[PDB]
């Protein structure tokens, strides 16, 4: 029971850990075809969406 | 143009006719809210809407309306399991939305490409008195029909834990050889039952897998209605996109009918039998048109609908549809509930209609349809045996009777009796049936044919 | 063209229509979606439209097409799987990738683009045709020609074209017909309106059997060609399984198969079934879905599908009557088609009548039985044909006094329960003598005795033995067995026999499934022989015990019969059987003993 | 026996932990999606107000903006909200938008365009119309910021599914 | 705002009305009468006038309240007899003379004759604020302070204004918060729609009990706060006895009685009895009506009372829940409840639906026992809270298997019976262990068994004595007594004794009415520990009369338990108990030999 409250903070580490290579591609491909999804979005919203 | 009019939670606008059918509308009302609607009704410069928030404080001549220029469409993605839901797809743990991937219409089935391939594989949930007695497959629906009072929730339970601890050896049988979902629908349930649902699904290894809508009845009728058309849209995307068989076990059936009920008094339809709305079939079809096999035959919905008996009886309109639409029911019987048996599958009426074409070779016995004949042949015998003991005496009664008597006694405590955290096997369950139907002569022993029966009796 | 007004459920109502009857189909919208006029009410007309009325713009212009709904009836429908609005479903498969029609599906109401064979008849140039004349065939069942081409009905004259043998399409024309200046030329198919039957010269006194195949069905009340049957259903009741038999053992030369908005698992599984199958008559091709046409429809599939099933598929059953051929037409499930006018009535804004249901039901089908007879050929060779409707329906009430089962009850000859107590105990399909006639069996029994059985005598004494047991049944329920001779015991436990070995026939094999009119007859015959003998071995000395316990194995030889195949023996009658009479003669004298 | 019920129970307890943390998860993968899905909104009405407060460009777009409203609306007498700084280039194009709507539907053109004395929010709200029939009961708010919003719904889907499937 | 179109019955039909919600408070015309707008179609409005309308003319206007149908809960609220729409009952006896109110005439729904002082909480001048953050408290009865005054939900901001400490009035603001300019001013009460049900953080399971110390309820079938119980009645045949020996014995922090539409002698009954009572935690100031805050309407009292009543209750309740108080809700009785539905639905015009009852009933019904349960209050605080819901119910048309009922029993985790038998006994709770069953038993079980007891094992044991006792008693009558022997007598004798010492109380002693967790634990751990024991020294040799004979003064001592005092080891903690264990095992050498 001890390593079910307090074996269960290093599951939470390693569910920290792993994202950290996820929050990274998130902003890599969005910053880069950022501009190109813009472009769509104002001819569509100068007609109808 | 203003709401003209406003009758429980159906509103009548006065608007231009030109919307399509099941367009959302926003009411804009003086309160700061705005709140979404569907039309319900078009009509010549008016329209009648069911209101999604809400059912009353809506003003005369100072509500205004837009129009979105949208069908109402459920937004869904695979983004939407391991997270819990409302009613209406909306975190209620208000993190990220449901988002979307597609739009699919609740409003008629999409694509409509259900089973021309008999669903025939079996699918098994470790529990003997389910799977024997009634055969499972990939793609039908077999619902279980309770009483009130009974603990409908904590055998759908046992089904959702149990199932998936099971699928590793049997996708060794062959019976799986995809990933498995649940996609849990809760009308009119209780906020600590649910609270054990989402334990199920921690224990099995399917709470990430899972997508859960809770619709109370202190919410809107309308919100509940929708919950699950919703929950189909969810399961039928998964079952599609990726070939997945998703499980749905949508209780209860009558919460459901319930609110079909007050937007029946409420629209300009007679209810017909017993007080339940003269379209009550139209609305139960609308659910159980899917589910079967859909498009590339590996992936699809297979169903177990739950239902609570409003009035105990099996006379009652909704059970009684409900089960001309279905596949078969499982029984729940009280005075088994009472006395302590778990599970309390009380098979006297228990049948599920493909017994001889839910099974094939290879994971199944061609004999187990033919062993589930001796086994609902015999027990029901065994019960008219049992109720002349009780009036007759032991005394007066003949051999074939006591034989008999024996026999149910013996399928109560052992056969319906195993544990909450305790899988079973299909070979396994046909092995304890040999030997308790073990107890009477080769005369006798006559619904399975004699070379499969001198083999085993 | 007209102007859509409201757009409320699946209801539509539409202003500026003309010429509109009141059941004239009319396509709804852009979409052109299925409707039909139900009613008109001033200049806006009520139009209910059942396929999907979702995303329905108001404003869209409808078109009639100047008749009402319709079938098409010609080459091509065996082997072939439609909808009850008569679309092909097949080929809706290819084009959209669905099974099923979802919507803007504007598919013509028969395959056209494939080509059939043509072979002309007895017919040349300068000869007189009459509607329902045999013009030619085309081959496409199991052993015979299926769709025998024919004069339309209400038209007469003189060929001056008759086309030759080849193959065509169903676009082609092929055949000039002159009377009284040229009436129109005539193509392999024709329209009908279905709310409109199919003209026949004269219907006929029906008189000859049709076969079910299930033991215990046939044995108590036997069906004749031009039949109607009520059978009330509560689901697991083996209803697919009778149907399946049905299209396999029937003496019909075309099974329609109808599904009156179904689970549609179920539809596959029949579906799927039929090629697998192998026909009697020495069968092609997917022999017995060769003798198929399938009518199936799903649950929420459009209310127009299920609502026009029924009549779509009588229309089918007729164009074969009227070619002389013998057609059963098996309607599955017509508890779902009553449901359908609850909701007709109800989304109108019509009142209905008695417990919810119109009674404008008791008409409509009333209507639906009377198309379906014996029947002497439309047109002038003259041949017989037959369309003999066999139709389930349910409760509604959980009870046989719904007026769903009452009413369908009103109009039928041959009546086969439901018994809830005997499925229990594993029986299907599960009737008793208390809840079933046949109008037929006298003129049956006599046409099944001349084949060689005993038939008339037995039926007497077979409805006496299980009506007898009932009564006695009571008293040792409640009174006790011990108040009660031995002889009483006796009625019930021959009966018992009876019933575990007729009732349940529903088969885990064909074996188990076929009984022919010999095999019904020998283990009728060896359970009543049974009977007579054991009162007199009791009556001067034996005991029920002894008689019991002595006869034993012989209970069970009769029990096991019908797993067994019947093609042996000198025909359909085993040796088993005809050594069981010897054996019984043998057991009388040593129970007596 | 009853170890085995207890040992299995905070077995239980064990993956309970497991599955919350695997929720966090993947909700933390998700909401950093939507954070850069919503600066992709952020550079669009950047580029909105600055098109907006332009006055040649952006005639052509403001008139297919009232234009579009005006089928959405089919009523004979219009009132037309804006931004003061927009009403001067209503004022401009009348006869062209009246024209506009009455070839693009059945109707004879509009009778009036009443510049409305309203007026929409300057700091909020950057051009566009709403656009209303005579008693102005009947609103379409036809704004720039309204109808991204509105391509929010639906745009969304695609662009998950070619950045991030 | 409106003027009156029509008036036809007691439904007032009122047009021109421009803006209008639709749960809107009105009052009509120049009597001033209870109204609310119960649907609207066009200008015209559906109102239900709830008193009468003799004197009431058309061409009046009717003036809107300017809020919804809602209640105000403040302090004051204890010691006060209301209406459901909430109106002081006491008032109207000083005023009019009569505890029923004039119609036409209302009163403030807060008593404002009461001053009461309020202390400040935590935020101070210029801090931010929260939503169920506690902003300050006051006193509710001179003894205590129970009604801490938190900010009102969908408000949050910083506070510009905060009075000083000091006795203010209900009338008087105190408080001012600005979002948004001042969002508006705040009172020591807040209102809050009774349709609404005011807000948590999250729901919680319960797992904790009532604090009844009813010791059959605790050990039986165990009692649950934060749960939902259906009790059966048939009206002073024991239901209304129940409900005031609950309020008796009780000890919760708030306890809410709603008479839903009862006999009104027996609402009379509920306010004199209960400050003539004494507290079982030994509080002083009128104990149980200090405790105790009565909406009670008798069915005579109008029809908007009746429906309003249950809805008060809830909302009411559930705020002392966001305040941290544990609170036990008393309806009597919800078949009233749903027939002040019927009456509505009749009224209006409205179709009601299965049984004559309304199609709203059941979402209704459904809606009120799942707003009831164990919660933690909304704000950073985050203090716990339940709400016990106990409704009664009757037959409603005579029967009890009607929809009311039987929709109940669904939704319901917790019975308990009552028998006019076991009532003329003065076994009250009126429970065996079939007529009666607890599903939140398990939980509960827990959460005791980690207390300290033992619980888990005994309750089972307790179960199955009471089941087995029945059942030899019914081989005694048909198979006799020779199925009987010693043992079997020893299991009848053990049942009879816990029966005595758990199934019957009616408060004799002050220490028969509270019992806690301990005693009760004890009380089940002598009976079971004589069982055994008595057993073993039977078959080792000993007769069930000299068993009886021998245990004797023990078993006396151990029946009285009730009666004796429960501070005999402490304070909760009973000597006797565990001087019984030792006695028991020298009284067993006694027995045996």
């Amino acid at each position: 029971e001890q390593k079910n409250a307090g074996g269960v903070g290093e599951l939470e580490k390693k569910a920290e850990a792993g994202v950290q290579g996820e929050l990274a591609e998130i902003k890599k491909i969005a910053e880069k075809k950022k501009d190109d999804v813009v472009k769509i979005l104002i001819e569509t919203v100068i007609k109808p969406s | 143009n203003t709401v003209s009019g406003v009758n429980g939670p159906l509103v009548i606008l006065e608007k231009v006719k030109f919307p399509r059918y099941n367009e959302i509308v926003n009411l804009t009302l003086p309160d700061g809210t705005v709140r979404q609607g569907q039309v319900l009704e078009i009509r010549g410069d008016r329209a009648i809407v069911q209101v999604f928030e809400g059912t009353s404080g809506i003003d005369v001549k100072k509500t205004t309306v837009e129009f979105t220029g949208e069908s109402l469409r459920i937004p869904v993605s695979e983004d939407m399991l391991g997270r819990i839901f409302d009613g209406s797809g909306r975190p209620i743990d208000n993190g990220p939305k449901v988002f979307a991937e597609d739009y699919l219409d609740i409003n008629g089935s999409p694509i409509n490409p259900y089973a021309r391939i008999y669903p025939e594989e079996m699918i098994s949930t470790g529990v003997s008195a389910i799977d024997t007695m009634n055969s499972i497959a990939r793609g039908q629906k077999i619902p279980i029909f309770s009483a009130s009072g009974l603990p409908h929730n904590e055998i759908a339970a046992q089904i959702c834990r149990q199932a998936g601890l099971v699928r590793p050896t049997k996708d060794v049988h062959d019976g799986h050889e995809e990933n498995f979902s649940i996609v849990f629908a809760a009308m009119g349930v209780n906020l600590e039952t649910a609270r054990f649902f989402k334990q199920d699904f921690e224990e099995n290894g399917s709470l990430e897998r899972t997508s859960l809508f809770l619709n109370l009845a202190n919410d809107p009728t309308i919100e509940r209605i929708i919950t699950p058309r919703l929950a189909l849209t969810t399961a039928e995307y998964l079952a599609y996109q990726t070939e997945r068989h998703v499980l749905t076990i949508l209780t209860d059936m009558s919460s459901y009918a319930d609110a079909l009920r007050e937007v029946s008094a409420a629209r300009e339809e007679v209810p017909g039998r017993r007080g339940y709305p003269g379209y009550m079939y139209t609305d139960l079809s609308t659910i159980y048109e899917r589910a079967g096999r859909v498009e590339g035959r590996n992936g699809s919905i297979t169903q177990i609908p739950i239902l609570t008996m409003p009035n105990d009886d099996i006379t009652h309109p909704i059970p009684d549809l409900t089960g001309y639409i279905t596949e078969g029911q499982i029984f729940v019987d009280r005075q088994l509930h009472n006395k302590g048996i778990y599970p309390p599958i009380n098979v006297l009426p228990s049948l599920s209609r493909l017994m001889k074409s839910a099974i094939g070779e290879g994971m199944t016995r061609k004999d187990h349809g033919d062993v589930s004949n001796q086994l609902y042949a015999k027990y029901a015998i065994g019960k008219d045996a049992a109720a002349m003991k009780a009036v007759v005496g032991e005394e007066a009664l003949s051999i074939e009777d006591k034989l008999s008597l024996e026999f149910l006694e013996k399928f109560e405590k052992t056969f319906i009796t195993q544990g909450a955290y305790e899988d079973r096997t299909v070979f396994e369950s046909l092995d304890q049936a040999w030997s308790l139907l073990r107890i009477y002569p080769k005369e006798m022993l006559n619904r399975i044919s004699p070379k499969i029966l001198d083999e085993f009796y | 063209y007209g102007a859509i007004y409201s757009v409320s459920g699946p209801v539509v109502i539409a202003e500026n229509m003309i010429g509109c009857a009141m059941y004239e189909l009319v396509k709804v919208g852009h979409d052109n979606l299925v409707g039909e006029v139900i009613r008109i009410d001033g200049d806006k007309a009520t139009i209910q439209v059942y396929e999907e009325t979702a995303g329905l713009t108001v404003g869209d212009p409808v078109l009639r097409t100047g008749k009402p709904l319709s079938v098409e009836l010609g080459p091509g429908l065996m082997e072939t799987i439609y909808d009850g609005i008569q679309r092909p479903l097949k080929a809706i498969k290819e084009e959209s990738q669905s099974i099923y029609i979802p919507r803007g599906i504007d598919t013509p109401a028969l395959d056209r683009t494939i080509k059939w064979q043509f072979t002309p008849g007895k017919f040349q140039v300068g000869d007189h045709i009459s509607g329902g004349d045999i013009y030619g065939s085309v081959f496409e069942n199991s052993l015979i020609s299926s769709h025998k081409i024919l004069l339309p009905p209400r038209s007469r004259g003189t060929i001056t074209w008759i086309a030759p043998a080849g193959e065509y399409t169903l676009d082609e024309k092929i055949l000039e017909v002159e009377f009284d200046g040229k009436k129109s030329d005539f193509t392999l198919y024709h329209t009908w309106p279905v709310r409109v039957p199919r003209p026949v010269t004269e219907k006929l006194s029906a008189d000859y059997p049709l076969l079910t195949g299930q033991r215990v069905l046939d044995a108590l009340f036997p069906c004749v060609q031009g039949g109607t049957t009520c059978i009330p259903g509560a689901f697991g009741c083996g209803k697919t399984v009778i149907s399946q038999s049905l299209s396999k053992y029937s003496n019909s030369d075309a099974i329609i198969y109808v599904g009156c908005g179904e689970r549609g698992n179920e539809m596959a599984e029949v579906l799927m079934e039929f090629p697998e199958l192998y026909t009697e008559m020495s069968g092609t091709k997917e022999p017995i879905m060769k003798r198929t046409t399938l009518v199936a429809n799903t649950s929420n599939m459009p209310v127009a599908a299920r609502e026009a099933s029924i009549y779509t598929g009588i229309t089918l059953a007729e164009y074969f009557r009227d070619q002389g051929k013998n057609v059963s037409m098996i309607a599955d499930s017509s508890s779902r088609w009553a449901e359908a006018l609850r909701e007709i009535s109800g989304r109108l804004g019509e009142m209905p009548a008695d417990q919810g249901f119109p009674a404008y039901l008791g008409a409509k089908l009333a209507s639906f039985y009377e198309r379906a007879g014996k029947a002497v050929a439309l047109g002038s060779p003259d041949r017989t044909g037959s369309v003999s409707i066999v139709a389930a329906v349910s409760p509604a009430g959980g009870d046989f006094s719904d007026p769903v089962t009452t009413a369908t009850l009103g109009i039928t000859q041959v009546f086969w329960g439901l018994d809830k107590k005997l499925a229990q105990r594993k029986h299907f399909p599960s009737i008793n003598t208390s809840v079933s006639y046949s109008k037929y069996t006298n003129v049956l029994n006599k046409f099944y005795d001349s084949n060689y059985p005993e038939f008339p005598v037995l039926r007497d004494r077979m409805k006496e033995i299980l009506s007898n047991a009932e009564e006695l049944e009571q008293v040792v329920q409640l009174v006790g067995k011990s108040a009660l001779s031995d002889s009483d015991k006796i009625t019930l436990d021959v009966a018992t026999l009876i019933k575990e070995d007729f009732l349940q026939q529903n088969g885990y094999s064909t074996y188990d499934a076929f009984c022919p009119i010999w095999k019904t007859f020998d283990m009728m015959r060896a359970f009543i022989s049974y009977h007579d003998e054991a009162q007199k071995a009791v009556a001067n000395g034996a005991n029920w015990s002894k008689l019991a316990d002595s006869t034993g194995d012989v209970k069970h030889a009769v029990s096991s019969s019908k797993f067994f195949e019947p093609s042996r023996g000198e025909k359909e009658v085993h040796g088993e059987f005809e050594k069981l009479l010897s054996t019984m003669q043998e057991r009388f004298a040593e129970s007596t003993d | 026996g009853n170890f085995k019920s207890k040992l299995k129970k905070a077995m239980l307890s064990q993956q309970i932990t497991k599955s919350t943390i695997a929720n966090k998860m993947r909700l933390k993968v998700l909401s950093a999606r939507e954070q850069s899905l919503d600066g992709i909104f952020e550079e669009t009405k950047e580029k909105l107000s600055g098109i907006a407060n332009n006055r040649d460009e952006y005639k052509p777009i403001l008139q297919s903006l009232i234009v579009e409203a005006l089928l959405k609306l089919l009523e004979p007498k219009a009132i037309v909200k804006a931004l003061e700084r927009d009403v001067d280039l209503i004022e401009s194009m009348k006869d062209d938008i009246m024209r506009e709507y009455g070839e693009k539907a059945q109707r004879a053109p509009l009778e009036e365009i009443v510049i409305s004395n309203d007026y929409l929010n300057k700091d909020l709200v950057s051009g566009g119309v709403v656009v209303s029939n005579a008693s102005d009961k009947i609103e379409i708010n036809n704004t720039l910021e309204e109808r991204l919003k509105l391509l929010s719904e639906e745009a969304l889907p695609a662009i998950r599914l070619e950045l991030y499937g």
